[PDB]
């Protein structure tokens, strides 16, 4: 906005921004025990089973 | 016993100690998996390579106890 005083006149301006992004990683770790991997697979023999 | 049940076996005890040929004789092999046991002769499975498959327990392994 300009004014009638003795200050300087003002020229257009422009403003660049430059932002980015931020990666991010997470891990879990799951434990299964080989008997249990392994009768999954096993056939059924008895009602017990 | 007091030792002497064993040692009647290896009559060297005391000069196989002396010239020190006590380690070349001995080979390592592993755990015990199974020993079946009779009266005078008892029958034994150790394991070599690797985990060795329990026999009793199914699905299960035998480790190492010291």
């Amino acid at each position: 906005i300009a004014h009638g005083d003795g200050r300087r006149p003002n020229k257009q301006r422009q403003y660049i921004v430059m932002k980015a992004c931020n990666k991010h990683h997470i891990g879990a770790e799951i434990e299964l025990a080989a008997a249990d991997i392994e009768l999954l697979f096993a056939e059924k023999e008895t009602p017990l089973d | 016993g007091s030792g002497s049940g064993l040692a009647d076996f290896i009559p060297n005890l005391s000069e196989l100690m002396d010239t020190g040929e006590f380690h070349t004789l001995l080979t390592p092999v592993g755990p015990m998996v199974q020993s079946v046991h009779s009266t005078f002769v008892t029958k034994v499975t150790s394991a070599m390579k690797g985990v060795g498959l329990a026999r009793d327990e199914p699905r299960a392994h035998v480790g190492l106890t010291l």
